[PDB]
């Protein structure tokens, strides 16, 4: 372990799809409560927020 | 007006002091620097 940023690490598990239920979530560190409903507005080809 | 987008980021964590460019030779162009 060094001051350099980590380049290799362990894996991560993925859950199944779900909608229309007010349930907790976690997307790339974003944990909150809401209804994961679909959208129409389009993002940039590199935006994840 | 300009609109610049992120290409890629590589964490290497090394001290960087000096900078320079690399050109080509053969056997007329301009470029700038901003701080």
């Amino acid at each position: 372990l060094l001051h350099a940023p980590a380049t290799v690490c362990g894996p991560k598990k993925s859950t199944n799809l779900v909608k229309n239920k007010c349930v907790n979530f976690n997307f790339n560190g974003l944990t909150g409560t809401g209804v994961l409903t679909e959208s129409n507005k389009k993002f940039l080809p590199f935006q994840q927020f | 007006f300009s609109a610049l987008e992120p290409l890629v980021d590589l964490p290497i964590g090394i001290n960087i002091t000096r900078f320079q460019t690399l050109l080509a030779l053969h056997r007329a162009a301009a470029y700038y620097v901003g701080y």
